[PDB]
């Protein structure tokens, strides 16, 4: 199986810097890009940004630059290389950032692009 | 004994058209590939086109389907029609006969084409 | 339909010429089809793939009428449900790259008929020798 | 495409002694099937239609005397004269006829010094 | 006569698209060198430079560099061939040891930091009884402090024994020709305005590829293939922001890069036939490695690439260039190998631009690493030995690998970051022309003749 | 930016019927993606590449259309198939097409 | 002796049928005879053994009269000391598995006679062309 | 031998709408030489001799209208109806004719609910 398992929900203060991890397991984590996408009530889906975890090459949404920061932690052992941990530090928390955050991955088909997101994390509810 | 004597025009406005012909005496058109080679004044000779014994045409990659070549085997002549002329087409043109060892075995006299108004 | 000309006339040179004109140069593509610490395995399997493909094509020829003719005729007639077009508009109009697509669906229907006609002609020849 | 580059631009010598000229190719013109090579060495006079000198990269044309020699195979080629005449001092050319487009050399204008 | 009779023809020129394993080849001067002073000199067949090609008239094939094969093959073969030049080399098993590191002898400035640590350690001698004390010089990026006393270790002491790059073999690029076996052909697109997608009107068959010098550079691909007359930007799909844009421009940008520090290679005997080449003295000044580009020609080429980028984004678009958003070391700062030495040079002076729709030289600083983790393997690092003397090299910036940011919420501008990412974007900028096809004889066609029995 | 607009929005249909959901792209020439989000659950890829079905989805979700007109057709509405539907083009989204039970 | 039937008629299908009936399906066994970190060596030597065996059999055919006929007749007569049995009791009674054992001893006596008759026919043909 | 297993045992539906049926094979019936596949889909009425519906695993018989479709290759095969009639509601069969012994399917008895 392919699992994207996040941390639990959190309540933060206005002005904090929240950090949400995402453990990916069941596949070669160095291959597939990890996207971060959010859901706001009465605003819909908004895309936050992707990371290529082979070198951590990040790219952000334009209206979220200066606030988001994505890192990763690979698996360095010849025995269990099939896992990894993505991170997202979203900083400058406002009460307009109360939303449910998602780490997602594309499908592994030959016509699946970057954005056709098959696999989906359970989401972290963040109330500021 | 084999002469390739040419005819056509020399005076053309830039952006125009002309047809240049070549009669030949000394051999048979049934089995010989023909050519068209031009020389700019003061510059090097350069190839323009080639036609087979039955009408398979080969062009250089600048004339790009603007020039056509037609070899009238009945009226025993070789034809080069030039539509949509360019200023860099001012040259002297030559029809040749190809041997099996080297092309341009025999050589036409030339037509001085000046594309100028 | 061959004339005097000094240019090289090389491999896949007449791929875009009409198929009545690429047929006059078929020994060129027939010639340039066979000869051309760990990497010797890759080179070696490429070479045996080349000779295996050549043997498969020569075997498909050999169980038909022509074994070394390189142009051969046979006794099955052209079913006009296959291509439904004139004889004048193939040898002077289209290429082999374009004729390949137009009968790729009707391919492998034709090859069984070729083997069937060759087996029937072999048994007819054997019976004609046998009655003498 | 195939670039044909003649190494000198001119050669002004005296008459009677030999010279030599070279034409380099950007691509090896040696046909592996025929084992024979593809140069046309041409000779153009001032104001005249050119004529062949050397075909198959080595062989002289009929009507051309024994004082010329096309030489060399592979990619770099040499036209060697043995004795210069007054009828000879005009432009030489090297031509590949291996592929389309047919490209010529630059043209080494040999005259008398 | 209206009944036609079928005829099978052998030797028919017609191809399908196919996936095969091309084989390597080198030039005859590249075949002249021996003893594996470079990689695999006798493993590949010798061939001519600029191999023979013939032009095909009245033909049109659709190409796609993005779904192309043989960039996968070249990527796999260069990784495996990189690995196969390390099995005779020396593993640094006895060097994972406690390093007592002090500062280099230098006028220390408390605001800045010394980028060299003078580290002494016990080294095993060639005899298994006696050990010695020997010192060396390392960089900050290669050692980490383990927890008064100040003892360090290498960063790769908990993942792998680090194979030393052998100083006999060199890492200079030599051009590979990828030759097709029998039955297959290779088609090259001679079209000028061809973006690597769709129909090419002017192809030519060729037996081997042209020369591909293997350069390893994340941003600013060096010594590449120049475009014909104008800058050409190439992407799989422009509106997708997770696709890189490969920018190939006409006239190359001359870049100079140097380490001005005069080093002393010192040999240390590990065991029987085991030698570790360490840094000895820094002879002279302690200066910082850097690079130069020309200010004027870089502004010129940025004007050219903005002129070409406004064709896909409308005329009234403000194009601005900012530096990389983050990542590891060799995805944010542009890496290369200047003769057995791995530089990591800062590109913040280059991509600092804005562009409205109306004698100097940029110095850019570099870092140097001695141990590397090329292609991000699980357990394979690589020590690289120091080399003597001041090291300078000249190169041509041929293109760029850009990436558009995720423009939303009424983006009046569109900004472009540099980014290396995968190495295959470096390899797709050279095999964008070629494809490999399978030549299939035995066509079949009707004509008006029955076989005479 | 690609402005996506979903035309039916709130549509109430009885079970066993068929539903047609329209998505409208401000810029054409690209593909369209269809997601389903049920109430209090994780969204699921239904359709990618405008016609292709994902892994583990039944056949009655039929994507069609091109240019600016993109159709998601559900046939024989199951009780579970009354949720919110989203159309994605590259990084942009629609505001949701809620399918309610009459 | 071929009729209408829809079953696959595959490789070694008529091995137990009489040899007058397995002769009507010989292109099947002719077709299915060629195409089919260390183990590539084993696979590769198996493939070159396959193509070497195919070339040896085609060479044994080629130095005789038939090069691609797959049924060929020749000019050496059947010596009745070899099998001493009737013509009716081979093509309607026995199989190739059973006929293989009955002339395995007289094999390689026959092949030399085949090469001898083919060489004599080649030199007779050369002399008959030469006298014209 | 070759086991031919039909996946449902019966299918009682209404008339007018389409249905679909499947037959799995224990062995891949796709002939690699002919590149064509070996299923006979048969139709037996109550008390009647059966008739062919689908030959070569895809092609309908003459006398059978356009409302049938044999589909699929390899090892698993699908007979899809487009419109049910009252003349159609009896037993279907799948048959391999790739080898001896000729084995049939179990027989999915489709009737009207
Ligand atoms: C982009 O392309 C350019 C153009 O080729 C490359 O520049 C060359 O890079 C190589 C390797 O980095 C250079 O080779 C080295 O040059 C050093 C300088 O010596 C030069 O000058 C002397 C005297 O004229 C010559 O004898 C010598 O051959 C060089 O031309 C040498 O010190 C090096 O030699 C040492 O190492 C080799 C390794 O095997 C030994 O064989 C030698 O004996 C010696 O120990 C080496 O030769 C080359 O000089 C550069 N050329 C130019 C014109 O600058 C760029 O490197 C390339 N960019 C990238 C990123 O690869
Ligand atoms: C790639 O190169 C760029 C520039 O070539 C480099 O950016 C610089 O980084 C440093 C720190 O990494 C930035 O911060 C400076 O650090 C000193 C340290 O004491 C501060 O004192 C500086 O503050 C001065 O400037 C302020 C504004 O003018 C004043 O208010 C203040 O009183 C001080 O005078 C300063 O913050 C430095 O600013 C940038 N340069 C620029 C132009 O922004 C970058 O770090 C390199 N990349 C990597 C990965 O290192
Ligand atoms: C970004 O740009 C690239 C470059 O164009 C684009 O890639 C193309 O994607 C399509 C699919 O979206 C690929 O498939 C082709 O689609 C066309 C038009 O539909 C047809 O020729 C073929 O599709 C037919 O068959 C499909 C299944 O059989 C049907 O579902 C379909 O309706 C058609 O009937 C063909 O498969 C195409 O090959 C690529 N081309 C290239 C050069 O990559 C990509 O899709 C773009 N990104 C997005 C998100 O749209
Ligand atoms: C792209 O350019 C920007 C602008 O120069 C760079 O941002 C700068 O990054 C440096 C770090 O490299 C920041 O330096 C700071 O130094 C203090 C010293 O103690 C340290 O404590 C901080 O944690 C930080 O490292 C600097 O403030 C920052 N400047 C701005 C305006 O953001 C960026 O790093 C460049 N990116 C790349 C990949 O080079
Ligand atoms: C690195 O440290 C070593 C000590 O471990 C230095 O070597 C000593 O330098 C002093 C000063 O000249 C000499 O008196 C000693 O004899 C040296 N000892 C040895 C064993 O060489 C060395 O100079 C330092 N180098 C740098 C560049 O800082
Ligand atoms: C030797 O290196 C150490 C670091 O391991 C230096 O200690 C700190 O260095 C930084 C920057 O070099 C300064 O900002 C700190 O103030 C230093 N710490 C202290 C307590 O001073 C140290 O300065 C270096 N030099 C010497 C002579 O020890
Ligand atoms: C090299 O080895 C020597 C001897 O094994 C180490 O010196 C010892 O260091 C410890 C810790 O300071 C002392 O308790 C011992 O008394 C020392 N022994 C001797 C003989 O001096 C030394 O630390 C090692 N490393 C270096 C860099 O010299
Ligand atoms: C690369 O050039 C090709 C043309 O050769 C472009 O492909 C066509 O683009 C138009 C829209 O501009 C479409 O209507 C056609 O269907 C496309 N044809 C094919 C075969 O894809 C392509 O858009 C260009 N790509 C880039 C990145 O500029
Ligand atoms: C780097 O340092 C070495 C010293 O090891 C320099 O080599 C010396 O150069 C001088 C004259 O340049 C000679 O007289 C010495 O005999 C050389 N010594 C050795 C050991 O080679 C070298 O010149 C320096 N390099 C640079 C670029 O300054
Ligand atoms: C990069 O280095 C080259 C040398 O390799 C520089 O070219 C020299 O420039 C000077 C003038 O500054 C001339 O006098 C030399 O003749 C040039 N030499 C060569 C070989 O070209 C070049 O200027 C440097 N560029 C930058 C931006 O530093
Ligand atoms: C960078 O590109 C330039 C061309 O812009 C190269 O310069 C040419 O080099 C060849 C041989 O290497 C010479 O025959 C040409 O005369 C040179 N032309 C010019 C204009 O200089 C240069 O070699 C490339 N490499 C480097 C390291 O500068
Ligand atoms: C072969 O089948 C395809 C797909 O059904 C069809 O489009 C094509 O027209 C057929 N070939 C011919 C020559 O009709
Ligand atoms: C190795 O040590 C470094 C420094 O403490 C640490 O960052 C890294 O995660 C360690 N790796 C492993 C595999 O333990
Ligand atoms: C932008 O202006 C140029 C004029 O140089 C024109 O050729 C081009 O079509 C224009 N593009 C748009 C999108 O208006
Ligand atoms: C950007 O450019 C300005 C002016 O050209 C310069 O002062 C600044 O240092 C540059 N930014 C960086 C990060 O180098
Ligand atoms: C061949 O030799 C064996 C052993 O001597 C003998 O038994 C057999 O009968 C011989 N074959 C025939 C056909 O007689």
């Amino acid at each position: 199986q392919v699992q994207l398992v996040q941390s639990g929900a959190v309540i933060k203060t206005p002005g904090s810097s929240v950090k949400i991890s995402c453990r990916a397991s069941g596949y070669n984590f160095r291959d597939y890009s990890i996207h971060w996408v959010r859901l706001i009530p009465d605003k819909g889906f908004e895309w936050i940004g992707w990371i290529k975890p082979l070198w951590g090459a990040v790219s952000y949404a334009r209206q979220l630059q200066g606030r988001v920061s994505m890192t990763r932690q690979l698996s360095q052992d010849p025995d269990d290389p099939d896992w990894g941990v993505a991170y997202m530090e979203f900083s400058g928390l406002t009460p307009a950032d109360t939303a449910e955050y998602f780490c997602v991955r594309r499908g592994s088909c030959d016509y699946c692009g970057d954005f056709p997101w098959q696999y989906w994390g359970q989401g972290t509810v963040v109330v500021v | 004994e084999v002469q390739l004597v040419e005819s056509g025009g020399g005076l053309a406005k830039p952006g125009g058209s002309l047809r240049l012909s070549c009669a030949a005496s000394g051999f048979t058109f049934s089995d010989y590939y023909m050519d068209w080679v031009r020389q700019a004044p003061g510059k090097g000779l350069e190839w323009v086109s080639r036609i087979s014994n039955s009408g398979i045409t080969w062009y250089t990659d600048s004339v790009r389907g603007r020039f056509t070549i037609f070899r009238d085997n009945a009226k025993n002549t070789l034809y080069l029609q030039m539509n949509s002329l360019r200023a860099e087409d001012t040259a002297v043109y030559y029809c040749t006969k190809e041997s099996a060892a080297a092309i341009g075995h025999y050589w036409g006299q030339g037509v001085l084409v000046t594309v100028s108004s | 339909a061959v004339g005097i000309g000094a240019v090289f006339l090389g491999f896949l040179g007449a791929a875009g010429s009409t198929m009545g004109a690429a047929s006059m140069t078929l020994t060129v593509q027939a010639r340039n089809l066979l000869s051309g610490t760990v990497w010797g395995i890759k080179q070696l399997q490429a070479r045996v793939l080349a000779v295996e493909r050549y043997l498969r094509d020569q075997q498909l020829l050999g169980i038909w009428g022509c074994s070394g003719k390189l142009i051969c005729c046979t006794n099955v007639p052209w079913n006009s449900s296959w291509s439904n077009r004139n004889l004048s508009e193939i040898w002077d109009n289209m290429t082999w790259l374009q004729w390949d697509k137009e009968i790729s669906n009707y391919t492998q229907i034709i090859y069984g008929l070729l083997e069937e006609s060759q087996n029937q002609q072999e048994k007819n020849e054997q019976d004609l020798l046998a009655l003498d | 495409d195939i670039v044909m580059t003649q190494s000198p631009d001119s050669l002004a010598v005296s008459l009677g002694e030999r010279v030599t000229l070279n034409c380099k190719s950007s691509q090896s013109l040696l046909a592996s099937s025929n084992n024979k090579n593809y140069l046309a060495w041409y000779y153009q006079k001032p104001g005249q239609a050119p004529k062949l000198l050397i075909y198959w990269a080595s062989t002289r044309e009929s009507g051309v005397p024994n004082r010329f020699s096309g030489s060399g195979s592979g990619s770099d080629f040499t036209l060697t004269i043995s004795g210069l005449q007054a009828e000879d001092v005009a432009v030489y050319y090297c031509q590949q006829y291996y592929t389309t487009p047919l490209t010529f050399g630059g043209g080494t204008k040999v005259e008398i010094k | 006569a209206e009944n036609l009779w079928v005829t099978v023809y052998y030797g028919v020129p017609v191809w399908k698209d196919a996936e095969t394993t091309l084989f390597c080849a080198s030039d005859a001067k590249a075949y002249e060198t021996e003893k594996h002073n470079v990689w695999a000199t006798h493993a590949c067949v010798p061939t001519d430079p600029n191999p023979q090609e013939i032009h095909l008239e009245n033909v049109t094939e659709e190409f796609n560099m993005w779904k192309n094969n043989m960039v996968e093959q070249m990527h796999t073969d260069i990784i495996s061939l990189w690995d196969q030049s390390l099995k005779p080399c020396v593993k640094l098993t006895p060097l994972c040891v406690t390093l007592q590191c002090t500062n280099v002898t230098n006028n220390i400035t408390d605001d800045m930091r010394g980028e060299l640590k003078n580290c002494s350690f016990n080294m095993t001698t060639e005899l298994r009884d006696k050990k010695q004390k020997v010192y060396s010089l390392f960089y900050r990026l290669d050692v980490v402090q383990i927890n008064s006393n100040k003892e360090y270790r290498l960063i790769n002491c908990n993942t792998s024994a680090c194979t030393q790059a052998c100083p006999k073999v060199s890492f200079e690029p030599i051009p590979i020709h990828y030759c097709a076996p029998a039955g297959f052909a290779i088609l090259k697109c001679k079209d000028k305005k061809f973006n690597g997608t769709g129909p090419c009107p002017s192809v030519s068959t060729v037996q081997c590829t042209h020369g591909i010098k293997p350069v390893v550079s994340t941003q600013l691909l060096l010594n590449g293939s120049l475009a014909e007359e104008e800058v050409m930007i190439r992407s799989e799909n422009i509106t997708n922001n997770a696709k890189n844009i490969l920018v190939q421009f006409n006239t190359p940008v001359q870049i100079n890069c140097t380490r001005p520090n005069n080093n002393t290679r010192k040999s240390i005997r590990i065991g029987p036939g085991q030698a570790f080449y360490a840094t000895g003295d820094i002879i002279g000044d302690i200066r910082q490695a850097h690079c130069n580009v020309s200010k004027a020609t870089w502004n010129e080429t940025l004007g050219k690439v903005v002129k070409q980028l406004r064709k896909h984004f409308g005329n009234n678009t403000i194009i601005r260039f900012a530096n990389s958003s983050g990542g590891d070391l060799e995805v944010t700062t542009h890496s290369f190998n200047c003769g057995g030495e791995f530089f990591y040079c800062n590109t913040s002076g280059l991509f600092n631009s804005t562009w409205i729709s109306n004698n100097d030289s940029i110095t850019l600083p570099c870092r140097i690493k001695q141990i590397i983790n090329m292609w991000q393997r699980i357990g394979q690092c690589m020590y690289a030995p120091p080399i003597q003397g001041v090291i300078r090299c000249v190169s041509n910036i041929t293109g760029l690998i850009l990436t558009r940011d995720g423009g939303s919420t009424n983006s009046t501008t569109e900004t472009f970051r540099p980014g290396g990412g995968d190495m295959r974007d470096n390899w797709r900028s050279e095999l964008y022309k070629y494809k490999v096809v399978k030549i299939e004889p035995l066509g079949v066609a009707p004509t008006r003749c029955k076989r005479r029995v | 930016e690609i402005v996506l607009t979903q035309s039916p929005g709130i549509l109430s249909l009885s079970p066993g019927e068929t539903a047609t959901l329209f998505c409208k792209a401000s810029q054409g020439g690209n593909a369209m993606t269809w997601y389903q989000k049920r109430r209090g659950q994780v969204p699921r890829l239904l359709i990618y590449d405008t016609s292709r079905r994902a892994s583990g989805v039944p056949d009655r979700f039929v994507g069609s259309g091109s240019g600016t007109d993109f159709f998601l057709t559900i046939n024989k509405l199951d009780r579970e198939d009354f949720a919110v539907y989203y159309c994605q083009q590259f990084e942009f989204f629609g505001l949701g097409s809620e399918l309610e039970v009459h």
